[PDB]
């Protein structure tokens, strides 16, 4: 429902066609920087319990690998 | 109990070709249309 | 002169649900995976249709049936596969539309929340039934531990053995009944799908950043139809990557033998998405108990909406909550290699602990979360 | 003109990973 | 006892993403199944054909 | 036979040539009939483990 | 007043 | 105390809607209270509040955020919506009062 969705005032906005810019303007050299900043932003409330469930896996693993050992 | 292995090794081969061809265009098709939003610069003037 | 995309009796609904509807234009690739599901449904049916058109599927030479599909009839190993790793990226894509929808507060919608709560029900009948179908060796002793497991409830459990079942081994009409509705319980999937479609064309679709999205909105058509071609291009070429070079890896051999019922099975587990599952009725030492837990998690999946006390909606601006919330990821995470994992020591108690962690985060550890959160905030 | 070159591409190389391990390699001793 | 030895990887002609098989060690191991394996095992889902 | 051509030459790596007088030491060890249901068995997986490793790692060279 | 404003440099973006 | 402060400001930095150039009011829930919270609200800063939603997702849809010298600091961080909501919130409560007896 174009037209009766909401009641905005004063607002301009400004944008140009796809044929008269370039489909990846500068993709690697201001890609890069903000894929790190995304990652320095979220890798600390993402990876910590991924990392704890890894340590977790292999300690599991260990214990199974070292189930008896010929136990004297 | 795989007499199928060279048949769908070919099909793969056919799979990873096609692939490589359709999706850098669907890709650029999707970043062309989608730049005129990347592109929008928004202002706002009160009274 | 009129419109015809607007007058027309046929193309108006085509073009309110399909064109000109008002989307979000902040939505990220994770939507995406929603309309992922719906092709994903699609085609498991349409391999589904060739797993019946031209097949005779027997209720003691149903391994010779498969064997035979997958060897003496043409391109049928390809539509078995399909249609296996196709219930597979099934449901990779619906725990990760699920997971949206528990990360950015999309659970305020309620009939919808509900009626996806059914659907979720509804497909992890259908590939439990489809996993008893080709009659394996340990797909048998699955069928076998799992009815012992429903059989215990009065007038609905042993009236329902006795109805889906012959005999309790093997008679001239066993797994008929388990073919005729997994044939028909996707059809009621779909139904459900366009109900999901309906009250979310009711309510609207919601942003990542959880705000009132009216402000700016996009027509769904090119943006997100080009998006949505892209994400299907990209899932049916991990879709046939999975089937067409890697086939057994996400399956498992021990369905590859025929049935015997004197042969016990040395290791027994259900397939990976069910695992974590199975590792809650490996937690409760009680069958009715384990029934119940599974019944009680899916339940407390629907029941998520009411333990929302915070007042921010989406999780971006939830700092702790997003802690608790990659802490129970991987918690189902390790519930799922727990129960891959056999009964023995210490993957008991590791079972225990990542029961009741999964029970505490869900149940009260998010909400005095979010409780915390409003409080260091100044709003209460 | 493109599909009958990109199904004998893909043959092509799919005998040039795999020479002289196909059928078609070793219909001459065994005919 | 559950004590079990894990097989290691042999690098096989069929190992790798595009490698096919060798059809002349399939024949071989054809009639190495014919003229011995036979005896006791079977092969009841393959045809000559 | 070249997997035995294998196995007499590579033998003579340090770790199961280490597992295989740990298997000799249990050998004599057991000898003594200590009346026991003690066996020689998982250091025997492991000199095994380690030759197959070096078989998998050059076996199919010297094959047709 | 509406002559007050005018359009930014796309630069960056513009071929 | 002045610990409980600086760890509220930390919080409050980390909490990353000051990267988007929201306030903290404009992140509430829509509500039903928060709704005629909105209604009852002067035209300026409901005209602010619409700019700020806007620009919000303007910024998500890149996947960017605002510079550092344009981020809400935490001193104009002002509660505009807090009387209205809590009016809201006691008429609300004071007729549910009345429906109860
Ligand atoms: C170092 C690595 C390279 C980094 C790099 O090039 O960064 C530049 C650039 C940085 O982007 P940005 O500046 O952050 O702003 C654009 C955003 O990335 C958002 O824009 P976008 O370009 O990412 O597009 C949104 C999203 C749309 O996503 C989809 O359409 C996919 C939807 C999900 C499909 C899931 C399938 C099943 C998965 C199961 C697991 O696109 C993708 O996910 C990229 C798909 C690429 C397909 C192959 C193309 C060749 O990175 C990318 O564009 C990422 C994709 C690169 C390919
Ligand atoms: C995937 C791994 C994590 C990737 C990651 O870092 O995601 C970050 C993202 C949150 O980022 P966001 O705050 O939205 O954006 C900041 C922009 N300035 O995180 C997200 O967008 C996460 C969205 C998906 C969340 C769920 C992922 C797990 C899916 C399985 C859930 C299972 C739920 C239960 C199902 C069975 C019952
Ligand atoms: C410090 C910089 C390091 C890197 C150097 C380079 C700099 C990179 C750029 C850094 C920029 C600054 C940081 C930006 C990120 C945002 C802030 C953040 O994440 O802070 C760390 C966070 C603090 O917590 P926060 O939510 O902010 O609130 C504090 C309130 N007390 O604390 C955390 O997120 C910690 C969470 C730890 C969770 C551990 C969970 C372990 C247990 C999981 C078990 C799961 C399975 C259970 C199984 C049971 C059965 C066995
Ligand atoms: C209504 C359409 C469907 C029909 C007619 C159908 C029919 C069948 C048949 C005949 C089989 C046995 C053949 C085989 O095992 O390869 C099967 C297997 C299976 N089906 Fe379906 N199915 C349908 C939809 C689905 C859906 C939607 C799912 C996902 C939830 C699903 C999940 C499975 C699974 C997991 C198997 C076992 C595959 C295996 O042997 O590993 N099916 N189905
Ligand atoms: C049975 C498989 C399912 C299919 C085919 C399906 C399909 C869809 C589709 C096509 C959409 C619209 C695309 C989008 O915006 O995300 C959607 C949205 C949604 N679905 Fe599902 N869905 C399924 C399962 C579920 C389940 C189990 C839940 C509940 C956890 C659920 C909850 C939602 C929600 C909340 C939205 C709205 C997204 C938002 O605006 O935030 N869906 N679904």
């Amino acid at each position: 429902e174009f037209g009766n969705l909401a009641r905005i005032r004063h607002v301009i906005s400004y944008s140009l066609s796809p044929f008269e810019q370039r489909a990846f303007p500068s993709y690697f050299s201001k890609g890069i920087p903000n894929v790190l900043r995304r990652t320095r932003e979220r890798i600390l409330r993402v990876a910590p319990p991924f990392v704890v469930v890894y340590l977790i896996y292999t300690w599991g693993n260990q214990e199974f690998e070292q189930s008896k050992r010929k136990n004297p | 109990s795989e007499p199928e292995h060279d048949h769908r090794k070919r099909m793969g081969l056919k799979m990873l070709l096609m692939m490589g061809l359709l999706l850098p265009l669907t890709y650029a098709m999707k970043r062309h249309k989608w730049s005129v939003l990347k592109s929008r610069k928004l202002a706002y003037r009160p009274p | 002169m009129t419109n015809m995309r607007k007058t027309h009796p046929l193309f108006k609904i085509i073009n309110h649900s399909f064109i000109d509807l008002p989307a979000p234009s902040n939505i990220s690739s994770w939507w995406n995976f929603g309309s992922l599901l719906g092709v994903c449904l699609m085609v498991q049916i349409i391999t589904g249709l060739f797993l019946a058109m031209h097949y005779t599927s027997d209720t003691m030479t149903a391994f010779s049936s498969v064997t035979h599909i997958c060897r003496d009839v043409n391109y049928g190993w390809l539509i078995r596969y399909m249609h296996a790793n196709g219930a597979s990226m099934f449901f990779i894509c619906l725990f990760l539309h699920v997971g949206r929808g528990l990360y950015y507060g999309s659970y305020t919608f309620m009939e919808t929340w509900n009626i996806g709560v059914l659907l979720l029900f509804a497909v992890m009948a259908t590939a439990f039934m489809g996993y008893v179908l080709p009659w394996g060796q340990m797909s048998f002793w699955g069928a076998t531990v799992i009815t012992n497991l429903l059989s215990a409830i009065p007038y609905i459990g042993t009236t329902l053995v006795e109805w889906i079942w012959g005999g309790f081994s093997v008679d001239k009409a066993t797994l008929t009944r388990f073919f005729a509705f997994h044939f028909i319980l996707p059809f009621i999937i779909a139904a459900l799908a366009i109900v999901h479609l309906l009250f979310l064309h009711e309510t609207g679709s919601n942003n990542p950043t959880g705000l009132n999205s009216d402000a700016d909105k996009i027509p769904f058509h090119p943006y997100y139809t080009i998006k949505d071609i892209l994400g299907i291009l990209i899932m049916f070429l991990i879709l046939m990557t999975l089937v067409l070079f890697f086939p057994d890896m996400l399956g498992d051999p021990d369905n590859y033998m025929p049935a015997n019922p004197l042969n016990t099975p040395p290791h027994i587990k259900p397939e990976w998405y069910f695992l974590f599952a199975y590792a809650i009725l490996r937690s409760i030492p009680n069958k009715l108990g384990g029934v119940l837990a599974l019944i009680l998690s899916i339940l407390i999946l629907a029941l998520m909406p009411f333990l929302h006390t915070s007042k921010q909606r989406s999780l971006m601006f939830r700092p702790i909550t997003q802690i608790l919330y990659w802490i129970l990821v991987a918690n189902l995470l390790i519930l799922t290699w727990i129960g891959g994992q056999p009964v023995e020591h210490p993957f008991i108690i590791i079972g225990q602990l990542a029961s009741i962690s999964y029970f505490s985060i869900i149940l009260i550890l998010m909400p005095i979360s979010g409780i915390i959160e409003d409080k260091m905030l100044k709003l209460y | 003109f493109f599909e009958r070159a990109f199904d004998q591409g893909a043959d092509a190389i799919y005998e040039h990973i795999n020479e002289g391990k196909l059928w078609k390699h070793i219909k001459h001793k065994y005919e | 006892s559950d004590l079990e030895l894990h097989p290691p990887s042999y690098p096989w002609s069929h190992r790798g993403l595009l490698s096919s098989l060798d059809h002349t060690s399939i024949r071989r191991g054809f009639q190495v199944y014919k003229q011995v394996c036979s005896s006791c095992h079977s092969m009841d889902y393959v045809a000559y054909r | 036979d070249p997997l035995t051509t294998v196995r007499e030459h590579c033998e003579q790596l340090e770790k199961c040539v280490k597992a295989r007088e740990r298997l000799e030491l249990c050998d004599n060890r057991v000898s003594s009939r200590s009346q026991t249901e003690e066996d020689c068995t998982e250091e025997l997986f492991d000199f095994l483990h380690a030759r197959d490793h070096c078989v998998a790692h050059k076996l199919f060279k010297n094959l047709k | 007043s509406h002559t007050d404003v005018k359009v930014p440099d796309f630069s960056d973006y513009r071929r | 105390s002045k610990w409980l402060d600086g760890f509220r400001k930390w919080y409050y930095n980390a909490a990353g809607f000051n990267k988007l150039g929201l306030m903290r009011d404009d992140t509430l829930h829509e509500t039903e209270d928060v709704k005629e919270a909105i209604r009852r609200l002067p035209e300026d800063l409901y005209n602010d509040r619409m700019f700020r939603i806007k620009r919000a997702l303007d910024l998500t849809m890149r996947h960017q955020i605002l510079p550092k010298d344009q981020w809400t600091k935490y001193e104009e961080d002002k509660f505009y919506l807090e009387p209205y909501l809590k009016e809201v919130i006691r008429e609300r409560k004071e007729r549910e009062e009345w429906a109860k007896k």
